[PDB]
């Protein structure tokens, strides 16, 4: 109907981060002037489109700024894209309460929803987007989160973000370091942090010596982790500043594969717009209406979301489809506009028009490792879901998006040898001392004209050779080497050894005799073997005190990370080790009555025995045995010739002699 | 009279919080300008200032600005330091109107903004200079080394941005400097492990809780602390639940906080000639609701100052009228000329702008949980700490510790014990020599053969070596400090075994003969196994000679110290287990021939002595413990000694 005027607040940001929209926005303007054209859909009013230079003269901007406040007419929004003096405004708002008309803040800031009541801009937190990366770290696999950022005001409006969706994560936020102009020094701290999953927030320049530091670190590597975003240029990164000194080719060659992204910018299929124009036209008006340097293009891709505003306005218009009894008090149609706010959300052309929580844009976002810096942007997050399209470009770790905390390794928790010498000669050995026993008993059950008697003597030197074969079933390859069965095993080895240890001394109990002999009936040196094996059970209780032996062991790296616990084995309170030296003690000391004195060659024999005990001993003392994978049973073979000697004595002569 | 509409507007509605005793500065101020009324001074000013209690609401502030503008008249210059947020609505404002004007009250060293502190300005600013007063007590309470902490609150925060620009020429260790959200005992062992002797804090009268309970809890009320603080972390705050109420109260106690110096000490007839006396007499009685809002001085101060700088560009304007508009760009100019022209002796002080900055003092009190020591004000013309002397109520005689303490000796001996020591193993070595002066001079009745034989003189000279060489090596106790470096006394227990082993090998060989004749001369047989018994000794000897037991050791003490002193060889242990098996070498024919059986029972004290060797390597483990402990091994060695020495003696009673 009746195009009237209606008071567009407009300052185009003739100074800006970039001063170029700030044309695009006479451009956009033209937009909306096509839109004040295309008006059929409810002409019922014009723009008195206020038009101003934001120019960044925040101060004065914010001067003339209530000088329209002081200037007629009842006006309509911002002319924003960049906060510092729209953020100031946008607190400012309700006082006049008028429509918060930025589009390019991703401004956490965006988020006062207290003062940020007629929150109004496209650009969003890529928080969001991060949490897509997040997603993508989810894609990536990754969990365990190493960042730091130049604290711009930004970056800590980031820092929080971050924070936020990390929270929102619950993934390990593995890292969380920071920079304010050149922490290289962090960056050495990074190395001490020991990186894996890196990622960092600066801005171009700042990214700038970031990529020095980075070089020069050197540090490139599937550890190393260039996560980013599109909040420097490609030539930022892809071109070089002569203020650097580091390796262009080397810091290139970091710079390939560099993860970031950007949400999609502007309508990425050329459909005719809501307007229906052609995102293909819609860059043919870019050209049109660039009358400068499309190079001198500030807000290029922004002017995209400028028209759309445009078009954003006219929606809520032609919703509305006079009013104008509001003051910057009156606030009847304010409250309806503030429900058509609250109803604020279409499908735009660039995108379905995406109201955010404060009514920001939201849709796709490609996603482009710098893909040999040529940035594949293979992920495309369709913000309803953050569905990245997977294109799947992806040349990574494994050409792959790896996961965080790049790190897994072995240990060499135990080891079998296959017991194969091992188990052979334990077999052979078991074989040759059953042979014996059987031998020795066959030689038993009648005879009186050898020595004495009695070979009982001859029944506690079974008993010894019965200990060796228990404990080469014992300690063997059966209990936590080639067998898998510890989680019993293990438990059950904590007996099986020490049982066998229980006949060990047993033969020599005919010495005490021979010490009698020495001085030269049966209750005698039976009562003395009883007294050793007294000796022994009070070394049993106290290692029943000191148990739990099948522990763990042994602390080493490995050589794709790896580690080595070195063969975690019986382990207990050395306490009972001490026990066993006292044991060996009373060993000794038969040792040195051997020394002292037929059963004078049966003597000698045992002195050859008490010898193999004494190298046992050794073995005992070389529980350090640090190829324990290779050390042990020298001393069962030990047990395995003495008990030979033993037969050897009692076979032909003694047959001879007592028997025939 | 020509009318001056002044931007007499600011947050002061009774909710404002002290824009009520703003309020209550305004009357003041009023009466002040009601003075400046009554002086009339400046005719034909008539002063018409622009009042607007600002209320504090942003947007209310924002509104005001707006009618400001477009209702309000020609008003002049920033009624301020009131709302930080419009404050820096100002802020900005600073050019606006071809703006610029200027507070003074608010230290928000947001206030640094020169560039947008370039059209404003303001004079009661940031304390971080404070630190000069700091370094004042970096020199009064002589500290160089310290590290602080802080709720960094967004102000204190900035606040701690502001610290570390303190930290510009901090020409003394600033030993730390810790922050803090509110993890106050975990930080609080953070920094007891910073080693907690001195302690400054941003925070807030409310973290102030916090702060209070994490210091009860490290509580190392004494030079293992320091309070430092401002009465911005609220007045009567301490006055305002986990620490001691008591352990509160001794936090509050000697609390060393500081604000500003609020108003001129001579309380003299002001710059304004006002008798700063009767002048705040005035001030709280025709107040009449309080003292008013604590810039009272600093308020009145700004009145009586805004009316200087007044006066002085109104000469500066004479230079030239009355018409200026926000236009007026000259007039700026002149509102320049004025602000660099800020500067008189100001009544509370010669106050002048340090760059804007209010020439000034700041109160600075040691609160003894009630004794607010206002003692020190640094006189910002010198930073002039001028501290009210004997005001001081400090703990100990302690000036700031630096992170100090005392390094605790270990060494531990007797000396007189030990002297009596070295004293009786002396006489046990003489009378040993004389015993056998005797028996060789008088060996006449050689009438020992088939028993201990006629020669054991022979093995009465090896057990005086033994004797001997123990003496001295265990005369080797505490002193070494002649070498202590390896000293030799290496060389010295060496020889002291080695006589030992001599002795020992002595009745080792006789009763090896012995038993041997007793299965079924000699005595080169039985120096020959000595003889190699001594030739392993020295074999050893060179080996811990490449070992080369500095008197070196480890522990730190009380009352502060660390202690660290004892000899300990390369062969850990090596030579240890070679001495143990040298030893049991003998100790096996020992009890050997007394299962074989009168030199039994020396074999007896020989293996006694071994008990005593063992005895001795525990004390090894164990100080001046351990140096008793020696003692008493030598005691055991002449014992043994003696023993032997009465078997003969029996020869004596039979002589």
């Amino acid at each position: 109907s009746e195009r009237r005027a209606v008071y567009i607040g407009a300052l185009f940001p003739m100074s800006g981060g970039w001063p170029g929209g700030q044309a695009c926005q006479p451009a956009v303007e033209m937009a909306l002037e096509d839109v004040n054209s295309r008006r059929d859909i409810l002409p019922d009013y014009e723009l008195k489109l206020i038009h101003h230079d934001s120019k960044c003269d925040p101060g004065q901007a914010t001067k003339y700024l209530y000088e329209l406040l002081y200037n007629d007419p009842i006006k309509i929004i911002l002319m924003p894209g960049c906060s510092s003096v729209s953020t100031l405004v946008a607190e400012a708002a309700r006082m006049w309460n008028l429509i918060v008309l930025s589009y390019g803040s991703s401004s956490p800031a965006l988020s006062n929803r207290q003062r940020f009541p007629t929150f109004f801009r496209t650009h969003p937190s890529a928080t969001l987007h991060n949490p897509t990366r997040v997603k993508l770290f989810e894609k990536w696999g990754w969990k365990k989160i190493a960042t730091i950022q130049q604290t711009t005001e930004v970056f800590t409006s980031t820092l929080d973000d971050l924070e936020e969706r990390v929270k929102e994560a619950g993934i390990e936020i593995t890292f969380r370091q920071s920079f304010f102009s050149d922490p290289a020094v962090p960056v050495k701290n990074l190395k001490r942090q020991d990186a894996r999953i890196i990622v960092g927030l600066f801005y171009e320049t700042e990214a700038r010596k970031v990529f020095c530091e980075v070089y020069k670190e050197r540090l490139f590597g599937k550890k190393y982790v260039w996560f980013l975003i599109g909040w420097y240029a490609d030539n930022w990164f892809k071109i070089y500043d002569p203020s650097i000194n580091c390796t262009v080719d080397e810091m290139t060659e970091a710079v390939e594969g560099h993860i970031t992204t950007e949400i999609v910018m502007l309508n990425p299929a050329n459909t005719r717009s809501i307007s229906n124009m052609t995102s293909q036209e819609f860059v043919e008006k870019l050209t049109k209406r660039l009358k400068r340097h499309p190079e001198e293009t500030g807000g290029f891709q922004e002017a995209p979301l400028a028209y759309d505003a445009i078009w954003a306005l006219a929606l809520a218009l032609n919703k509305t489809s006079r009013l104008e009894d509001f003051n910057y008090n009156n606030q009847t149609i304010t409250d309806q506009i503030y429900r058509a706010m609250n109803s604020s959300s279409f499908e735009g052309v660039s995108g379905h028009v995406v109201f955010d929580a404060s009514g920001s844009r939201m849709a796709w976002t490609l996603i482009e490792q710098l893909q040999g810096g040529s940035y594949k942007k293979i992920g495309y997050y369709d913000s309803t879901k953050d569905d990245l399209s997977w294109s799947k470009t992806d040349k990574w770790i494994g050409g792959s998006p790896p996961a965080d905390q790049t790190l897994v390794i072995k240990t060499f928790r135990f080891l079998s040898q296959k017991l194969f010498i091992s188990v052979s000669v334990l077999s052979s050995l078991g074989i040759v001392l059953a042979v014996v026993c059987l031998s020795f008993n066959i030689y038993n059950s009648h005879v009186r004209y050898i020595q004495n008697s009695q070979p009982n003597l001859n029944n506690l030197t079974a008993v010894g050779c019965s200990l060796a074969l228990a404990a080469v079933f014992p300690l063997g390859l059966d209990g936590y080497h080639i067998g898998r069965n510890q989680f019993p095993f293990v438990c059950q080895a904590r007996l099986w050894l020490l049982g066998l240890g229980f006949s060990l001394g047993y033969g020599s109990m005919f010495t005490k005799i021979w010490w009698v002999h020495t001085v030269f009936e049966p209750w005698k040196l039976y009562a003395t073997v009883g007294l050793l094996v007294g000796m022994d059970v009070l070394t049993l209780a106290i290692w029943q005190i000191v148990d739990p032996l099948h522990r763990t062991i042994e602390t080493f790296a490995k050589e794709i990370l790896p580690q080595l616990e070195h063969c975690s084995s019986r382990k207990m309170n050395t306490w009972l080790g001490i026990f066993y030296g006292y044991k060996g003690l009373l060993l000794l000391l038969g040792i040195f009555l051997a020394y002292e004195t037929d059963h004078r060659a049966v003597g000698m024999a045992i002195y050859n025995v008490a010898v193999l005990c004494l190298i046992t001993a050794p073995v005992t003392m070389i529980l350090s045995s640090q190829q324990d994978a290779a050390f042990a049973f020298a001393s069962l073979a030990i047990v395995f010739s003495s008990y030979i000697t033993l037969v050897v004595l009692f076979v032909p002569k003694m047959r001879r002699l007592i028997t025939r | 009279s020509p009318p001056l509409s002044i931007m007499g507007l600011m947050p002061l509605t009774k909710e404002v919080a002290k824009g009520s005793i703003g309020r209550g500065v305004l009357p003041a101020v009023e009466l002040a300008i009601e003075q400046i009324r009554n002086e009339s001074l400046l005719r034909p000013y008539f002063l018409d200032l622009r009042l607007y209690d600002t209320e504090c609401d942003n947007a209310k502030g924002l509104k005001a600005f707006y009618d400001a503008i477009k209702y309000g008249p020609n008003h002049l210059m920033v009624f301020g330091g009131v709302c930080p947020s419009v404050t820096s609505i100002i802020a900005e404002s600073l050019q606006g109107w071809n703006l610029v004007q200027l507070s003074f009250a608010a230290t928000t060293p947001v206030l640094a903004d020169k560039k947008k502190y370039p059209y404003f300005f303001r004079t009661v600013p940031s304390d971080n200079a404070v630190n000069p007063a700091i370094l004042k007590l970096l020199k009064h309470y002589q500290w160089k080394r310290v590290g602080t902490l802080t709720q960094d609150v967004q102000r204190f925060s900035e606040v701690r941005n502001d610290l570390t620009g303190v930290l510009y020429g901090e020409d003394i260790e600033i030993s730390d400097t810790e922050s803090f959200s509110n993890d106050p005992c975990t930080s609080v062992k953070k920094l007891k492990g910073n080693d907690v002797r001195i302690i400054l804090g941003q925070f807030d009268q409310n973290m102030a809780a916090k702060v209070f309970c994490c210091a009860y809890e490290e509580n190392m009320y004494g030079s293992k602390y320091q309070w430092i603080i401002p009465g911005w972390y609220e007045p009567s705050w301490w006055e305002q639940s986990r620490c001691l109420r008591k352990n509160l109260l001794a936090a509050m106690e000697g609390y060393i906080g500081v604000d500003f110096e609020p108003l001129s000490s001579k309380q003299i007839k002001t710059i304004s000639g006002k008798t700063p006396q009767q002048y705040e007499r005035e001030y709280n009685n025709k107040r009449s609701g309080v003292g008013p809002s604590k810039f009272h001085g600093y308020a009145y101060d700004g009145i009586w100052v805004i009316a200087k700088t007044l006066q002085r560009a109104m000469e500066t304007l004479h230079a030239s009228i009355q018409d200026f508009n926000y236009t007026d760009h000259t007039l700026g100019r002149i509102i320049l000329n004025a602000m660099n022209e800020t500067n008189f002796f100001g009544v509370t002080g010669q106050v002048v702008f340090r760059n804007g900055e209010r020439m000034g003092t700041i109160k600075f009190t040691q609160f003894q949980d009630s004794r607010e020591v206002k003692v020190g004000e640094y006189n910002a013309v010198a930073d002039t700490l001028e501290i009210i002397n004997d005001t001081i109520r400090f703990q100990g005689s302690e000036p700031p510790k630096d992170k100090t303490i005392i390094l605790e000796q270990l060494r531990k001996i007797s000396l007189p014990l030990y002297s009596i020591l070295s004293a009786l193993t002396i006489l046990g070595m003489i009378m040993a020599s004389a015993f056998l002066f005797f028996n060789i001079k008088n060996r006449n009745q050689k009438l020992i053969k088939m028993s201990s034989p006629y020669m054991n003189n022979l093995i009465i000279l090896g057990g005086m070596l033994s004797y001997a060489s123990i003496f001295l090596f265990g005369l080797d106790g505490s002193f070494v400090s002649e070498k202590t470096f390896e000293t030799l006394c290496t060389v010295r227990t060496w020889i002291l075994t080695v006589g030992y082993t001599t002795a020992f090998g002595a009745m080792f060989a006789k009763t090896w003969r012995v038993h041997a004749i007793f299965k079924n001369i000699k005595d080169q047989k039985l120096l020959v196994i000595v003889g190699g018994m001594l030739l392993i000794d020295l074999c050893i000897l060179i080996c811990w000679q490449a070992v080369d037991r500095t008197v070196e050791k480890y522990s730190m003490e009380p009352s502060i110290r660390p202690l660290l002193e004892h000899c300990e060889n390369t062969h850990m242990t090596i030579w240890l287990g070679i001495v143990y098996a040298y030893k049991g070498l003998l100790m096996l024919f020992g009890c050997f021939l007394a299962w074989e059986t009168d030199s039994k029972y020396i074999g007896m004290s020989v293996y006694n002595v071994g008990i005593m060797c063992i005895i001795g390597a525990a004390v090894s483990f164990l100080n001046v413990q351990f140096c008793i402990v020696a003692l008493v091994i030598i005691f055991c060695s002449t014992i043994t000694l003696c023993l032997v020495f009465v078997p003969k003696l029996i020869t004596l009673r039979t002589n």
